């Protein structure tokens, strides 16, 4: 479809994707083998 | 600026239910629709 | 007024895609998700 | 703000690879040179705006001012193939325009990076180097074979076996840069993908023979001209950020080397400023059987190769 | 105490009862929570799985 | 494009090590769950007096 | 903000591992979100007999 | 992720051009296409580590199937400069084979970007325009003619003369792509420099004949082939970024245009998703007398060889 049947703003994918963001951002600042 | 809103309402499948249109409300230069979703949606919670 | 007009009927756009409950079959991806990296970055200009 | 000097800007690799040289956020200053029809084409480099400046020099009386302030030295000149013609034809004209384009950088600029295009190279090198010694500056670590063309056929032909992203995928290759003596490393392929025997074998000499592909599909009108640019233009902006001080400068060349017997191998290597900083000793063992019985069948090939330059380099006049 | 009595017990103090119930009619965030349920699964092997329904 | 590859090819085994022990314990898991046969007391440990 | 487009690409190699996990195990998702349709409520002893 | 295709990748132009259409980031199939000689262009071009794909069709049998799904049409067909050759002659063949590609692209793909390399263009886009006219498939917003080389040399000279840094440096260029039509507007050049008259002089001069220069400085060996397709590959990437949805693709292009009474002139244009979008009107108000009067002599000529060229495209076969 032209994405027509997504399921934007909804419950769980907001918690998602600050958990997601959250998660780069601490593992981002700790940084001052595992990543390339 | 009213028969096109009508007209892209009613040339659609499922849209909103039409109440019902006015022209010049309550002598106010302006028109107004009404346009009642449907039950599924308000049900679903979410939009696509 | 329009039931004897026969407009240019519009597709629908909010048919929801749905499972068949108890139908035992092996349905499709296409294969991958369809999101793409912002990765949007002009190369460094001359004279370095 | 560095300074190249192509060698033979004016024959078939080497007006892509001028185009390509000019474009770069390296080069500030170009001096295209060759024997003939080097005006047009400096004429036609020098309306793009871009600020890398192009000067030519036509003839051996000019080749003396061609060489001043080099940091690297571009040497593409060499014959394509012609009808009716032998290999031992072409080495001795090949090898005569490299005997002097290198004897014109030994008398102008011992200390600039050297790149022999010229086929074969793997009989070509050896003559830079013994040419090179018979002058007394030779630098080994300022002498480069470019052999990247090997690299690319290998990334192209393993992602597109494979279906991987062109990008990611990079293939060791050693050896040479002359049918069997190219041998890809396939079993140090990253990103790590699993391959068969087959799918090694059919790999394998497609690489050895992609060469021989391209000139029969093009009846017999050349050699490659387009990958070839390319490959000497990527070796050519690998060089000019060795010279920049990057720490991380690590490319495929054919170079004065002892990780085996022979004087002259191709592997991967770490250029620096002053030119060879290492040589990665990390391909040459680890090796399967299929690697092992290929890089001793493919080192008396070399041998004899090496053997024939070095002695043709040493004839006298 | 069986499995089935814990289960039950635990399921009557984080769940709300409510009328008027209605369930999804788009199968498409079906597939998010057992995506994401499998995953909690196998690769968090010390984290709890709320149930799906 | 400038971006090169990531976190590693390496991590990548290790996340499918660990699937791979997570899936193998469950397949196991399921099959060998139940095997009870009996559960006597043993009000007669005879290593402490006999 | 120099730190945007790293994030990204790391989320970019997270979703294709995940896919790339998902294409080939996906006989154990097709067969339990048929058991979700089927049964309304799941639980997680549901999902390791399920995992079969 | 859109394709091209180049018809006539096998010539002087069409080989650097088609190395410099594979580089780019958003090419990703390249149809190749000549009446000879195109499957050892596709063999180089097949070699090289870019996710652009490429495919080659050889004779007009196989054109029908070169132009499925393509999004952009290049034409660098025609052929150089020949010895004892006059101007009709040469018109006559490139005119033909502009001609034969225009009702194929109009047979088969007639919602392509339409890009006209071959000399002289202020009478061959007339030519395109007819024939697709003759088809019902003509569309004006989407057939352009390449003069982006005249920007280019004025920008060169401009930055060369003031010793501006030649990255920010930008000439407006309006008229036509055949030699006195060019009219650079030296009084809007970006950045804001001061010019005296007779280098005012000079620099049009100048730009106007550096076309002839470079032909005459390659001593009859053809056209300029490096900056040539320098300005054809500006161009096509330019498109190739309209097509993207970027809202600020400017371009100086030879379109038809109706900010005179000439049907077709050069002018700087922003080009949309459907093609043509907008056409700079002020470039024409702000002009000195110098490019009022140089205006007034270019219009008469410039309409003459847009004459010529629909008087050929409606020939009787």
């Amino acid at each position: 479809p032209d994405e027509k049947n997504r399921i934007t703003s909804y419950g769980f994918v907001e918690n998602d994707s600050d958990l997601v963001h959250g998660l780069l951002e601490v593992q981002g600042a700790l940084v001052g083998t595992l990543l390339f | 600026h009213e028969a096109g809103h009508i007209v892209l309402a009613h040339l659609f499948p499922r849209f909103d239910w039409h109440a019902f249109s006015q022209l010049l409300p309550g002598g106010k230069e302006t028109a107004v629709s009404v346009f009642y979703p449907r039950e599924d949606m308000v049900d679903q919670g979410y939009t696509t | 007024k329009m039931k004897d007009l026969s407009p240019l009927m519009f597709e629908d756009f909010v048919k929801p895609f749905q499972i068949n409950p108890d139908d035992e079959e092996l349905l499709p991806h296409k294969d991958r998700v369809s999101y793409q990296p912002v990765d949007l970055r002009a190369a460094p200009l001359h004279r370095s | 703000s560095y300074k190249v000097a192509v060698l033979g800007a004016a024959g078939g690799i080497g007006q892509p690879l001028s185009l390509l040289i000019k474009m770069s956020p390296l080069v500030s200053t170009l001096h295209l040179y060759d024997i003939a029809n080097v005006k047009g084409v400096a004429a036609d480099l020098s309306h793009c705006n871009t600020p890398s400046q192009v000067r030519d020099f036509t003839g051996p009386s000019e080749l003396a001012d061609c060489l001043k302030d080099v940091n690297v030295v571009v040497i593409p000149a060499g014959v394509p193939r012609k009808p009716g013609m032998t290999r031992d034809d072409l080495f001795n004209i090949n090898a005569n325009i490299v005997k002097t384009l290198v004897e014109a950088v030994a008398e102008n600029c011992p200390n600039a990076f050297i790149h022999i295009i010229s086929n074969p190279v793997n009989s070509t090198v050896p003559i830079a180097a013994e040419v090179l010694k018979k002058k007394g500056v030779y630098d080994p670590k300022k002498l480069f074979g470019v052999t990247t063309l090997d690299v690319v056929r290998a990334n192209t032909f393993v992602s597109q076996k494979k279906n991987l992203k062109l990008i990611d995928v990079d293939v060791p290759v050693i050896g040479g840069h002359a049918g069997i003596t190219i041998l890809p490393l396939l079993s140090k392929t990253k990103p790590s993908v699993n391959f068969t025997d087959e799918e090694i074998q059919e790999l394998t000499v497609r690489i050895q023979n992609a060469g021989t592909e391209v000139v029969d599909a093009k009846a017999g009108a050349g050699s490659a001209t387009l990958s070839m640019a390319y490959a000497a233009a990527r070796f050519v902006e690998s060089s000019l950020r060795a010279l920049d001080g990057d720490g991380d400068v690590y490319e495929c060349s054919f170079v004065e080397s002892t990780l085996t017997d022979l004087p002259f191998f191709a592997s991967r290597v770490k250029i620096g400023k002053n030119g060879l900083e290492a040589v990665i000793e990390s391909d040459l063992q680890g090796l399967t059987e299929y690697e092992q019985k290929a890089l001793e069948a493919l080192k008396v090939e070399l041998k004899a190769s090496i053997d024939k330059g070095v002695a043709f380099a040493n004839k006298p006049a | 105490i069986d499995t089935n009595t814990i289960r039950s017990a635990l399921h009557r103090q984080t769940w709300d009862l409510r009328s008027q119930v209605r369930s999804v009619q788009d199968h498409g965030i079906l597939f998010y929570q057992i995506g994401r349920a499998v995953a909690q699964n196998v690769l968090i092997s010390n984290c709890p799985i709320d149930p799906i329904s | 494009p400038m971006e090169t590859q990531i976190i590693s090819d390496d991590t990548w085994k290790l996340v499918d090590e660990i699937w791979d022990k997570k899936v193998e314990e469950i397949k196991a898991e399921a099959v060998i769950q139940i095997e009870e046969e009996k559960k006597k007391p043993q009000i007669l440990m005879a290593t402490h007096f006999f | 903000l120099s730190n945007g487009f790293f994030r990204s690409n790391t989320r970019s190699e997270s979703y294709q591992y995940l896919s790339n996990l998902f294409i080939s195990n996906g006989t154990l998702l097709d067969r339990m979100t048929k058991t979700l349709l089927k049964k309304r409520w799941l639980f997680s002893d549901e999902m390791k007999i399920g995992f079969m």
